[PDB]
C-alpha cells in the first residue's frame, strides 16, 4: 500500500483537527461571556441613593453568597468526579497498559557501533 | 540527567547508562597487586591492575574478589573498583548523575550503609537509590508477578512476588552459586591428574566450567552413559596447550546445584527451595507463581537447566497445576535491564535518596522511606 | 471514614473557609468599592464554576469512553 | 505524493552521508543501480538503521519495477529515505484524545467510520481508490460498526 | 424515573432497576486492604479492593465484612460498599433514583437512622424507603399469607402474616445463619487434617459448603451409614491441586440449623423455632399458617431441606393439619424479587420518605409513619 494515501489523509484529518480546535475554542469563548454578561449583572454607576446604594449592595451580598455556595458545592463535585476519573484512568490502565509498561526502552544504541574497542 | 545503573554483582561488574538494551562495560570486579619482585625499571609498573586488565597480567599478579557473598569484605578494594568503573569505563564524573545499586536479599546492613556513604562522600553523587536484585530481573521480564530464581555468582537467592506486592516472609536466601561450582570443578578435575592451585588458574578452571559444564536431564543414567561408552569426553586446550579431556566431570559440577551434599553443603537444592518457597506463599496465589517461574542470574545459563528444573518441580508439585520457566536468552544482563527499565521511569523520579535528605539523617537514611 | 468529618468540612467551605463578610455597613464610595469587589469576585467565580461545568461533561466523557473500552475489553 | 518531493527537496545531509556511502558500496563502478536487495538490507543495518525484516522483505519486493534491475537513484532514494525513520512518535496521545472529544460529536464514546467519511467529506477534498475503502477498513480496523477511541488511536498513530 | 432496589444483605449484595426479574450486578460485600508491603513502583496499587474484585485478589488481601449480623459494625467500609454498587455496578448517579433499601427484623434503631441519614447526605437520592426483608418475600411467592423463614447469611428470621396483617408479637428471630455455618465446617474439617485460618480460605470453606453439604433426611441412619460403607465420601479439588475427601462432615454442617447445640448455641432448631412462632399466633389462622410455611434466603438451598423441615414440622404439629413447604427454584432471590415488585406497584408510589420530609423532621423520620 501507498503511504502517500495516508500522509494526504493525514494533511486532511489535521486540517480537520485545527479547524474543530479553533471551532470549539471560539464557541466556548462565546458562550463563556455570554453566560458571564448574563449571570454577572453589571453594576450602575447612578440612579441610585445612598439608602438604595445599601440596599442594592446587600441585595448582592446575599446573592453572592448564594451562587458562591452553588458554585463551591459544583466545585466539590468536580473534584470528587475528577478523584473517581483518576481512579478509573488508574484501573483502565491496569486493565490494558499493565502488559506495556516494560516495553517502554531506547535499546542497541551505543553498544552496536564499539567494534573498534579491541 | 541520566541516571548511571552500576550493578556491583559479584564475579563480573556491569554499567551502563539509563535507557539502553545492554550494559556499557562489563568486566570481571577482580583486584590484584603483583607479587613478584620486578627488575625492569621505568616500566610503568602499577601497584595494582582492576578490572579487565588484571585478567590479561593474570600471570604475575594474585587477583582477589573484593566481594565474597554478596556481602562486601575489603572495602578499599570495591572503592578502587568502583573509581575505575565511573572514570575510565564510561568515563563520566559521578558529580552529575544519579546511581542506582544493587544489593542481594537479607544482605547486612552496614553493608548497604557503608555503600550509601561511600557513594555519597567520595564520589559525591547527587542522588542514589539501593534495589534488590530480585524485583529488577522481574521488571526485565515484563512481568508483574512470579518467582525468580537469582543465581548469581555469589549467592543464590528466590525472592516469590505477587501482583507488585513482595512476600517478605517467603525469602529463601542460598549461599550456593557460580564460585562454589569453580572451586567443586576445580576439586574434581584432580581425579585426572590436573591440578589447578593458584589464584590465576581459578580463571582457568572457571572458562572451562563454562565452555564445557552442562546440566544433565537425568543423572543416574548420565553417570551410567559416561562410564561406559565415550561419546561425552570433550577436549579443551589450556593457554598453553596440552589439552585437557573432561569426562564425566562435565554434569557433574553443576549437579551441585540440585544436590549440595556435593560440597558439603546440608540444604536442598535450587529444584526443592524455590517449591518450599511457594508452599510459604498464601494458598490462592500459588497457581501463578507456579505458572510464572523466572529464571535469572548467571549460573543458571547452563545448557538444559530449564528442562531439568522443570521436570523436578512438576515431581514435587500437585499433578493438576502447569509449571512453567521462563528463561530469557538475556538471562545474564536480565538484572541489569531491569534495573535500566526502573530508572527510566517517570513515576519512580522520586524515590532517589537526595543529597540533602542524607545530610539531615545520615547514612541511615536508607533503612527508612526511601527504601 | 467518619462522614462526619466531610459534613463539617462541606459546612466550614460552605459558611467558614469561604469569605462570608458582612460589608453592607460602610460609607457611600466604599461601600460601592466593596460590592463591586464582591460581585467581580462572584462573577470570577462565574466563569470558574462555568469551566467547571465544561470540564465535568469532558470527564463524563472520557467515563463513557472507559465503561466503551472496558466492555470492548472483556 | 508531494510530501515526498519536499522531503527529496529537504535532503538531509547528515543522512545524506550515509545513503551516498550506500551509493558507493554499491557501486562498483558506473554501475547503473542492479538493485542488490541483500546489499540493501545489509547497508540498512550497517548504517545503524533498524530495519524490520518485513521491511525488507518489501524493499525485495518492490524493486526492478524497470525489470532490467536497473532503477533510477531517484525512486530507489525515495523509498530508502521513506523507509527511513523520519517521524517524531506522530502527535500526542493527549491531543489524540483532545481531537477525539471533538469529532464526538455523536457524543457516545466514540465516532464512526460513517461519520469519519462524512466529516472528511466536509473537506471537500477527492476521494478515490486509495481513499475510500481502507479509510474505513482501517479506522474500525476492528470492524465494530463504529471507531473506537483506541481505534482512532491505532488508525493514524505515529503520523504526523 | 425508575427505581433502585438496593439488597443490602450480609455476605451478598443485590441491586438492580425495579421491575425486571432478577438483580443486575450481584458480587459479596467484603472489602479488603492489602496487607503486604508491595515493591512494584507505578503497578496501579489501589488502598481498598471492594466487592467482586477483591474475590479474585484475595490471596494478598484480609477480606472483612462490614456487616456482621443484619446490623452494620463497620460505616464507612458499608458506605463504601454502596458507592461501589451505586457507580460501578450499575453506573446511575443516585441523584436521580429512588432507593428501596432492606433490614433485618427486629435491628437496632440507630442502624436505620445512620442508613438513611448517609442516603440522604452523602449519596443524596431523592427518597427512599426501608423494607423488612421478609414482606418482600412474601410478596415474591405471589400470597398474601403464610409465615416466612428467611435464613439469610447473616440472621435468621420468621415472619409470620395473615392476609397482609403482620404479626408484631410472633416474630422469632435467631442468630444462627450461613455464617456460622461455615466457621463450623472450617471447624470439623480440622478433623482430617485440613487447616483454613486465613481469612481469604473462609471464602475456599465456603464454596466446599455450597458444592458438596447436604442436609440429611434422618440424622442418626446417615451417621451410621457414612461410618460403615463409602458411598459418601465427595472429593473436591482446591484452587491448588491436593484434592480433600469430605466424609460425614458433608451432613454434620449444615444439620447445625435443626440442632443449634452443636455450635453451643442454646436455642431450638428452625425447625422448632417455626412451630413456636406458629403456636404464638392466634388460634383460627394456624391453620393458613401451617399450609403456606414458605422458605427463602440463600441458607435455605441446601439439597434436600424442604423434605427435613416438613417431616420435622409433621412430626410436631397436629396430626389433622396439612403441612405444607413452598420452596420456590428462585429462593436466593426472592427478598430481591419481591422488592422489585413492591417497587413496581402504583399503591406504594406515596409512601417514600421524601427529600423535604426528612429535611423537617431529622433522621428519626424512618421510625414514624412514613416506616
Ligand atoms: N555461559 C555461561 N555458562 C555457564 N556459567 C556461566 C556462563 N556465564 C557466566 N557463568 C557463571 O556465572 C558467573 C557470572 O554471574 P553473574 O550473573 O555475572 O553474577 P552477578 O550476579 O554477580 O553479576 C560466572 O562466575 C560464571 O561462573
Ligand atoms: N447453593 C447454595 N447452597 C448452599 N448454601 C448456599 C448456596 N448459595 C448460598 N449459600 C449460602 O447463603 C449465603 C448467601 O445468602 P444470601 O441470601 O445472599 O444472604 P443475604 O440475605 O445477606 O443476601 C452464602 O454465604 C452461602 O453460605
Ligand atoms: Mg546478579
Ligand atoms: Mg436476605
Amino acid at each position: 500500500i501507498s503511504a502517500s494515501r495516508k500522509l494526504q489523509l493525514k494533511t486532511l484529518m489535521l486540517q480537520i483537527a485545527k479547524q474543530e480546535m479553533e471551532r470549539e475554542a471560539e464557541e466556548r469563548r462565546g458562550e463563556k461571556g455570554r453566560v458571564l454578561r448574563t449571570r454577572c449583572q453589571p453594576l450602575e454607576l447612578d440612579g441610585l441613593g445612598f439608602e438604595e446604594l445599601q440596599d442594592l449592595c446587600r441585595q448582592l451580598h446575599a446573592r453572592v453568597d448564594k451562587v458562591d455556595e452553588e458554585r463551591y458545592d459544583v466545585e466539590a463535585k468536580v473534584t470528587k468526579n475528577i478523584t473517581e476519573i483518576a481512579d478509573l484512568t488508574q484501573k483502565i490502565y491496569d486493565l490494558r497498559g499493565k502488559f506495556k509498561r516494560p516495553t517502554l526502552r531506547r535499546v542497541r544504541i551505543s553498544a552496536d557501533a564499539m567494534m573498534q574497542a579491541l | 540527567t541520566t541516571a548511571l545503573v552500576c550493578d556491583n554483582g559479584s564475579g563480573l561488574v556491569k554499567a551502563g547508562f539509563a535507557g539502553d538494551d545492554a550494559p556499557r562495560a562489563v568486566f570481571p570486579s577482580i583486584v590484584g597487586r603483583p607479587r613478584h619482585q620486578g627488575v625492569m625499571v621505568g616500566m610503568g609498573q602499577k601497584d595494582s591492575y582492576v578490572g579487565d586488565e588484571a585478567q590479561s597480567k593474570r600471570g604475575i599478579l594474585t587477583l582477589k574478589y573484593p566481594i565474597e557473598h554478596g556481602i562486601i569484605t575489603n572495602w578499599d578494594d570495591m572503592e578502587k573498583i568502583w573509581h575505575h568503573t565511573f572514570y575510565n569505563e564510561l568515563r563520566v564524573a559521578p558529580e552529575e548523575h544519579p546511581t542506582l545499586l544493587t544489593e542481594a536479599p537479607l544482605n547486612p546492613k552496614a553493608n548497604r550503609e557503608k555503600m550509601t556513604q561511600i557513594m555519597f562522600e567520595t564520589f559525591n553523587v547527587p542522588a542514589m537509590y539501593v534495589a534488590i536484585q530480585a524485583v529488577l530481573s522481574l521488571y526485565a521480564s515484563g512481568r508483574t508477578t512470579g518467582i525468580v530464581l537469582d543465581s548469581g555468582d555469589g549467592v543464590t537467592h528466590n525472592v516469590p512476588i505477587y501482583e507488585g506486592y513482595a512476600l517478605p516472609h517467603a525469602i529463601m536466601r542460598l549461599d550456593l552459586a557460580g564460585r562454589d561450582l569453580t572451586d567443586y570443578l576445580m576439586k574434581i578435575l584432580t581425579e585426572r591428574g590436573y591440578s589447578f592451585v593458584t589464584t590465576a588458574e581459578r580463571e582457568i578452571v572457571r572458562d572451562i566450567k563454562e565452555k564445557l559444564c552442562y546440566v544433565a536431564l537425568d543423572f543416574e543414567n548420565e553417570m551410567a552413559t559416561a562410564a561406559s561408552s565415550s561419546s561425552l569426553e570433550k577436549s579443551y586446550e589450556l593457554p598453553d596447550g596440552q589439552v585437557i579431556t573432561i569426562g564425566n566431570e562435565r554434569f557433574r559440577c553443576p549437579e551441585t546445584l540440585f544436590q549440595p551434599s556435593f560440597i558439603g553443603m546440608e540444604s536442598a537444592g535450587i529444584h526443592e527451595t524455590t517449591y518450599n518457597s511457594i508452599m510459604k506463599c498464601d494458598i490462592d496465589i500459588r497457581k501463578d507463581l507456579y505458572a510464572n517461574n523466572v529464571l535469572s542470574g548467571g549460573t543458571t545459563m547452563y545448557p538444559g537447566i530449564a528442562d531439568r528444573m522443570q521436570k523436578e518441580i512438576t515431581a514435587l508439585a500437585p499433578s493438576t497445576m502447569k509449571i512453567k520457566i521462563i528463561a530469557p536468552p538475556e538471562r545474564k544482563y536480565s538484572v541489569w535491564i531491569g534495573g535500566s527499565i526502573l530508572a527510566s521511569l517517570s513515576t519512580f523520579q522520586q524515590m532517589w535518596i537526595s543529597k540533602q535528605e542524607y545530610d539531615e539523617a545520615g547514612p541511615s537514611i536508607v533503612h527508612r522511606k526511601c527504601f | 471514614g467518619k462522614r462526619q468529618t466531610e459534613r463539617e468540612k462541606k459546612k466550614k467551605i460552605l459558611a467558614e473557609r469561604r469569605k462570608v463578610l458582612a460589608i453592607d455597613h460602610l460609607n457611600e464610595d466604599q461601600l460601592r468599592e466593596k460590592a463591586k469587589e464582591l460581585w467581580q469576585s462572584i462573577y470570577n467565580l462565574e466563569a470558574e464554576k462555568f469551566d467547571l461545568q465544561e470540564k465535568f461533561k469532558q470527564q463524563k466523557y472520557e467515563i463513557n469512553v472507559l465503561r466503551n473500552r472496558i466492555n470492548d475489553n472483556q | 505524493d508531494d510530501i515526498y518531493k519536499a522531503a527529496v527537496e529537504q535532503l538531509t545531509e547528515e543522512q545524506k552521508n550515509e545513503f551516498k556511502a550506500a551509493f558507493d558500496i554499491f557501486v562498483l563502478g558506473a554501475e547503473d543501480g542492479c538493485i542488490s536487495t541483500k546489499e540493501l538490507g545489509k547497508v540498512m543495518r550497517m548504517l545503524g538503521q533498524n530495519p524490520t525484516p518485513e521491511e525488507l522483505q518489501e524493499m525485495i519486493d518492490e524493486v526492478d519495477e524497470d525489470g532490467s534491475g536497473t532503477v533510477d537513484f531517484d525512486e530507489f532514494l525515495v523509498m530508502m529515505v521513506r523507509c527511513m525513520k523520519d517521524d517524531s512518535k506522530g502527535k500526542s496521545e493527549e491531543e489524540l484524545s483532545d481531537l477525539f472529544r471533538m469529532f464526538d460529536k455523536n457524543a457516545d464514546g466514540y465516532i464512526d467510520l460513517d461519520e469519519l467519511k462524512m466529516m472528511l467529506q466536509a473537506t471537500g477534498e477527492t476521494i478515490t481508490e486509495d481513499d475510500i475503502e481502507e479509510l474505513m477498513k482501517d479506522g474500525d480496523k476492528n470492524n465494530d460498526g463504529r471507531i473506537d477511541y483506541d481505534e482512532f488511536l491505532e488508525f493514524m498513530k505515529g503520523v504526523e
